[PDB]
């Protein structure tokens, strides 16, 4: 009943700081590994340390190296902490190919070693960002070799989505349209959020107008303890990851998820008012508390899970269902009865000492894949097309040894992505 | 005269849970293991569905079976989770994940071996079986998916014993796998030709009666199974139990089925109402038969009188009169003579027992076979369909090996039903 | 009347170490070596094993062979190493180092007859053997080289005397010496026809059933051994105890051996199971059956349903009823039919002992001569085909003076055996 | 049950140091000799004082004389210490012949009055270097007279074996060449690890990038306890030294036995990490932790003997062959079945205050037989070759008496130990 959690680039580990800091928070679990008390995530030692199960990667030492020099440097366990000396500097060809391919094979044998320490391997996760050099480049390489090496476990991977608006990375359209070609024909299922969305969420739930990545990433931290921390725990209705995959993937290629979370409400919003499952998840449908920028109203739904926490009672969840069912304006695809996975955790839902998060005492996790994502490939694809076309920046992949006929080829591959939106799109 | 019985999924586990904590209730045995009761019966006629270890322990005689440890480790924390072996545990590692295939078709199929040699000693530890009865989900991966490639192997061995099963039916509101119709009509296409009867119990309607009612507002899955085991339980304590009537559960299978394919019921109970009500209430055989003719306390999303009713059983606990009992039945098969069946005359059977739940005076269970059933089915064909042209998630079953072709059969073996209901409707 | 017990190699003696301590156990002696029991029956038959010295000691009639002061002085270290006189302490300097060629062919053989002398001496002191028995490892250098060598001496001058041996089996994973197959198809080659029957024990099958059915994480050697000497002290306290049936071992030999050569056996053992469930166990002759039939409470890695049985030997210890036995025996050999062997009617022959093993309310020992033994020795003669076109090792052997048509001929004779299997598997 | 070490040249001295230093530190010896409480390597006297079986030798008066005044002085009787007062000078035509052969009579009649005070002579062990000049010289020397007086004995080599990047002695070739022809028709096995290899341990298991032999002979040290100490002391299998011989020679020549240890952790790594048996035994199969370098993978195995300290249960140690026997990679040849020794002393890993190894519960070591040595050899061939076809530095040799004749035979011997080899891998 066990898994790995694997944090690639500064988005991955700085994603999986708040990740581990929140399975701390869980169960008491001092900085040095002491835990007075979850050991499908932790490995235990006769000291009662427990280590989690997971693997940090970063071809730059100084992420890393935070880590080390962090409270959370006695956790972990210092062959888990990766790194190398350079950078893929944005860039897939170095990140995949040139660099990453070096060392790449020591990060196999960890992740290898811990899949001996586990006894039942469910499956695993990986962290990292659509645009970056490891985050997505280093990243795609080793989803090559785990899935030859755990074909039959989960690979769930999570990634941040590129802001349309602002991005710090000229070739990121280049990069994510490579993954793409090279991540949906090996993933299972990609997971993904858009930190300008996000921004939105903290300015109009939270309230706050100076959020900063350590905010960010408590909320997706958040989302992610929902469907980790609680899945493993007891409730009513308990899923698992595996369940999750084979709840929400409806087709082999890949399908994308996306998240949206509701309650998001600051402590003052908390007061003077009175959630119900159903009115949370009444929050859950509105575009307002969408994690991508992407209109829900646009697209057509696919699929749709709902995670609950903490008071949630079946008979309120059914209703909340009714409802979402006929009430909304939620357009779905006729392949598909509303068959929604409805996870009941008897588990609470946790909060960050210090956080923005107001103590809540229920909590309902939303998946959804919708049509409205081929507009996000949309964007890409004229982003790619514009600096294809003129084969600016070209130069930094091609003396890595890449191709350009490839480049094109990734392009259709995105296209022919689309083209299976559209056909779902096509009611029949 | 003994009964086995297995549990599967995560549906069939947390049911059982609830069933046996009722058992011993029944018969006063300690969740603990122990018989601490008061009454002769409740030992006198234990052996149905226990065995008694040496020091006066009684041992359940079922199989819990799943393929993840913690929830069966969850079972077993609680009370009654004690009474039960280690050697009634059987599970693997590794989910299913709801998945037909792997749980009856690949991986769960791995487990069944030893499943089934667990069944195997405990049917040479019984005098002499009546049956087997298995709990489950229809549209689940172990619940139905290992679970009917359970049913088709006991079967082979005891052709003899009485095979059915109770079982979760899709509700229309609330799927959670979005190949739940795949997984249910997989089922049907093996379990209906695979069983001697099966029981349709829709959670909504569950729901539904729980609020409307016993005018509940914190139900869990624990209270509504409550209501299920008071039906599994009122069943086969009164083939239990000194009675009136005709106590034996092959008899109440040869009264309801008049034909070899058409074997669903729908379970309902009485009395069943809130304890407000409870101090304006007078408790009479026609109360009691309000209640159970009544749709509103089906456990059923069905609506038997749109359908054609074929066979009713009304099982009365506690002491009534037999003359009453004779009465109201046929009152009732007078005055709702527009939905029998013509051809079945006096439709509606009875069968009583002496004994009551305990804490309640009298109570019966509903039993019915009506036509109403195949609405059911057509819901979930229909889904079906629209998910068969699609293929969403069969890759997961392909992938695992389900061809195609035997999903087109099961879809016909569906509307098979639904045309023999038509065929018995008229 | 008595027996004689001879233990060789450092696994000899430590099996031993923990036989004896049985024994002493089963009538009440001290670590010291004074009786101090309680029941009649604890002395009465005491001269079977133990002589009584002056002052109510008693020595028990055994023989502790070894090449290494070492592996003696640890074994008398221990609690009943005091209860073992200085003069059954036989043994040399250096070692063997699990070589068969010093054991038997050349260094052990110098200490043998010193070893056989104090037999000798021991043979005096009883009025009258029933037997020998030996402990020993079948692929080890004291354990089989030097003890067969002793074994073909003790023959040839009791031709009339019982000659037994039990041993470890090269377990199929865990062998120590690269030349444990050859040292083991030696032994066979002098064994085979220098013994009246063999006992085989596969420590791969005990670490299974250790964690398999006792559910035990822990176990070390002593552990293991003490379920060996449940087998060993089973057979022999029946032949010293009150019973009902027929108690004596050359008849159980007689009983158990169709065939001149064919004398191996697989020894098995019920009740065995973790407390856990013994809150839910019961204690019954069919019990005990089911945990007796059942290979995998086997100490043999074998497989008595993959080959044919010949005879089998039940042997029960504590009041049950005749009835019963009887009845559950038949019903295995007709429930079993198919492994059986056709020209043996009733093949499954019983024994009864009034007294249970201390702790328990019964218990049974099995005891199979099946055709599914020649599959251990299929293994060994492969793997020796292979070593022996190598020679490897054999450079230690030959040098030792070893010839290698001996080995030739050994090879035949493991062959040999296994044919014979076939010539009566039918 | 009695055992004589002997330490020639430095590094066997050296290495002895550490050894003789770990079985002080085994029973609490104290300089001087008085021990409060292993009377297989020591002899007593009258005043509780224990000497160790053991001969040490050195043609330069100064690695005896660092022994004379060191704490261990007292420890040892001034017989043992034995010494010459000229040099080998890397050159086995003095170290065997003209000068070694003129003291080794002492050395011998020190040797057999120690065998008159074994009683149970179980054997012995000598401790050397395959390139010096008395470290391999003067050793086969001493093998020459041992096997006729003891033939019957153990005799055991250990030896380092010559790193193929540095060497210090530019005849070592010729040296290793030499010896092999004489040590290869004499002795019964050897030993030998690789310093290169032993230094990648220390920097990747110890994190030390500054080992010095002090360091790198604890390491060693450790290994030969496990085989010494630990084989007399009580476990469940108990395993004697000519055992040992008896379980991992199989051919009659020799064989040479390649070590490999794990656990070779520092404290801190042995934080936060739970060894098992079978974890520590997969390690052992890993190349990263082969004491030689020499791909494990490149040859196919004949032996390999798997010594057990501390804590170990034969439930988990059948459980861990069971999977080294199937899952590993791991080619065998064909002539043997797996029967790999177990050997299994209750008897815990003991760690050298001051050193770097971490506490260790339990450990295991194992010596293994492998056809990639042949390239080891292959190694020694060229460089051999290379030198004698220039015929550089021979005049050093041949002034001492050597024949080029010789040189050649004994080029040719090792060419038929590879082809030896070569017959092995060829399974059939
Ligand atoms: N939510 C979230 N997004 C982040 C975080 N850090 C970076 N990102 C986003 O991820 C992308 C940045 O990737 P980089 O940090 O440039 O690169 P990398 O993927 O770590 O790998 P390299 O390019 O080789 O350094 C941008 O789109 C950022 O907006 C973080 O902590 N949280
Ligand atoms: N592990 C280890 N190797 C050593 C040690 N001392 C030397 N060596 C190695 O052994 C070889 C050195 O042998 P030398 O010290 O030159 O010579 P010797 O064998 O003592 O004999 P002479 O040549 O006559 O002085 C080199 O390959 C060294 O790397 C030591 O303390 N430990
Ligand atoms: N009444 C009832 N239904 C349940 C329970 N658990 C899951 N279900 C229903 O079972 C279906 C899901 O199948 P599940 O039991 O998870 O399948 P499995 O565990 O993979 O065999 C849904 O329709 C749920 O409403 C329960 O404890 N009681
Ligand atoms: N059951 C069991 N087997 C043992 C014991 N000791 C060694 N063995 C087995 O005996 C074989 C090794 O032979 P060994 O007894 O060392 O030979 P010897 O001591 O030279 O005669 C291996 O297969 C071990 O598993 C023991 O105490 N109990
Ligand atoms: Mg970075
Ligand atoms: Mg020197």
């Amino acid at each position: 009943r066990e898994c790995i959690s694997i944090h690639v680039g500064q988005a991955g580990v700085q994603i999986g700081n708040a990740c581990w800091e929140l399975y701390c928070l869980e169960h008491g679990i001092q900085p040095d590994g002491q835990m007075p008390s979850f050991n499908t995530f932790f490995s235990e030692t006769g000291a009662g340390k427990h280590v989690p199960r997971a693997v940090f990667v970063d071809l730059e030492p100084t992420v890393i190296d935070e880590v080390r020099t962090g409270t959370y440097r006695q956790l972990f366990h210092p062959e888990q902490l990766i790194t190398g000396k350079e950078d893929a500097a944005n860039n897939y060809a170095r990140g995949h190919y040139t660099i990453g391919k070096e060392i790449i094979d020591l990060v196999l044998d960890r992740i290898r070693k811990l899949a001996d320490q586990c006894t039942g391997l469910q499956g695993f996760s990986v962290f990292h960002s659509f645009g970056g050099g490891t985050g997505s480049g280093f990243t795609s390489l080793l989803m090559e070799r785990l899935s030859v090496d755990y074909g039959k476990k989960s690979k769930l991977e999570f990634s941040i989505y590129p802001a349309p608006q602002v991005s710090t990375a000229v070739v990121e359209p280049y990069n994510s349209i490579l993954t793409t070609h090279t991540t949906l024909e090996h993933s299972d299922c990609a997971f993904m959020v858009d930190n300008e969305a996000i921004y939105d969420i903290c300015r109009r739930n939270l309230d706050i107008e100076r959020p900063t990545y350590t905010n960010l990433n408590r909320l997706i931290g958040q989302i992610v303890s929902s469907i980790t921390a609680s899945l493993r725990f007891d409730g009513a209705l308990n899923v698992d990851l595996t369940e999750f995959q084979t709840n929400l993937v409806p087709y082999p290629r890949g399908h994308f998820p996306l998240a949206t979370y509701a309650p998001v409400i600051s402590a003052e919003k908390a007061y003077h008012e009175q959630l119900s499952v159903a009115e949370i998840t009444n929050a859950c449908f509105e575009p307002a508390n969408q994690m991508v920028k992407c209109d829900p109203r646009h697209g057509k739904y696919m699929a749709c899970c709902l995670l609950y926490r903490g008071d949630v009672v079946p008979k309120d969840v059914n209703a909340a269902i009714a409802t979402i069912k006929t009430k909304r304006t939620i357009q779905f695809v006729d392949w598909c009865p509303t068959g929604f996975k409805v996870g009941i955790n008897y588990e609470p839902p946790t909060v960050v000492p210090g956080g923005d998060l107001a103590k809540v005492q229920r909590a309902v996790c939303m998946l959804s894949n919708t049509t409205a994502i081929a507009e996000a490939w949309a964007r890409l694809d004229h982003k790619f097309d514009l600096m294809y076309a003129k084969r600016a920046f070209v130069h930094w992949y091609v003396g890595e040894g890449m191709e350009e006929g490839e480049f094109s080829e990734a392009r259709e591959d995105m296209a022919a992505l689309e083209k299976d939106y559209e056909e779902v799109g096509v009611d029949s | 005269r003994e009964i086995v019985h297995i549990q599967a999924g995560q549906c069939g586990n947390q049911i059982g849970a609830k069933f046996w904590e009722v058992i011993s209730d029944e018969h006063g045995i300690d969740p603990t293991g122990s018989y601490h009761g008061d009454s002769d019966l409740q030992l006198e006629r234990i052996n149905v569905y226990y065995n008694e270890a040496a020091g006066n322990k009684y041992v359940p005689r079922a199989i819990l079976v799943d393929l993840e440890p913690g929830t069966m480790d969850s079972v077993r924390s609680g009370p009654f989770g004690q009474i039960f072996r280690p050697d009634n545990f059987v599970f693997g590692q590794s989910g299913a994940g709801n998945n037909w295939a792997k749980g009856h078709y690949t991986e769960g199929a791995e487990l069944v071996d030893s499943v089934l040699d667990v069944v195997r000693k405990e049917s040479e530890s019984c005098d002499c079986l009546q049956g087997f009865q298995l709990t489950h989900s229809l549209g689940g991966g172990t619940g139905s998916g290992m679970g009917t490639l359970l049913i088709s192997k006991i079967r082979e061995e005891y052709p003899d014993r009485i095979m059915n099963t109770f079982s979760v039916v899709p509700s229309p509101k609330v799927s959670d796998t979005v190949v739940e119709p795949y997984n249910a009509t997989l089922s049907v296409h093996q379990l209906v030709e695979n069983t001697d009867e099966t029981y349709c119990i829709d959670n909504e309607a569950l729901y539904d009666i729980c609020f409307r009612t016993l005018k509940l507002t914190t139900p869990t899955y624990g209270d509504l199974n409550h209501l299920v085991s008071a039906t599994m339980s009122g069943v086969t304590t009164c083939l239990r139990f000194p009675g009136q009537l005709n106590a034996d559960l092959r008899k109440l299978a040869v009264n309801m089925v008049p034909f070899p394919r058409l074997h669903f019921f729908m379970p309902g109970f009485a009395p069943l109402t809130s304890r407000g009500s409870q101090q304006y209430r007078a408790l009479t055989v026609p109360e009691l038969t309000q209640q159970m003719f009544d749709a509103k306390n089906m456990m059923a999303a069905c609506d038997p009188r749109h359908g054609r009713y074929l066979t009713v059983a009304a099982v009365f606990r506690g002491r009534m009169s037999m003359k009453e009992v004779d009465e109201q039945m046929l009152n009732v098969q007078n005055k709702n003579s527009s939905y029998f069946v013509e051809w079945i005359p006096n439709n509606v059977k009875t069968a009583v027992c002496d004994i009551p739940p305990r804490g309640l005076k009298m109570s019966a269970t509903f039993i019915g076979n009506s036509t109403a059933i195949q609405e059911l089915f057509k819901r979930i064909s229909e889904q079906f369909t629209a998910m068969f042209r699609r293929k969403a998630f069969l890759h997961w079953y392909t992938g695992e090996g389900m061809d195609e072709m035997e999903f087109t059969e099961a879809e016909s073996n569906m509307n098979d039903l639904v045309s023999e209901y038509q065929q018995y409707q008229d």
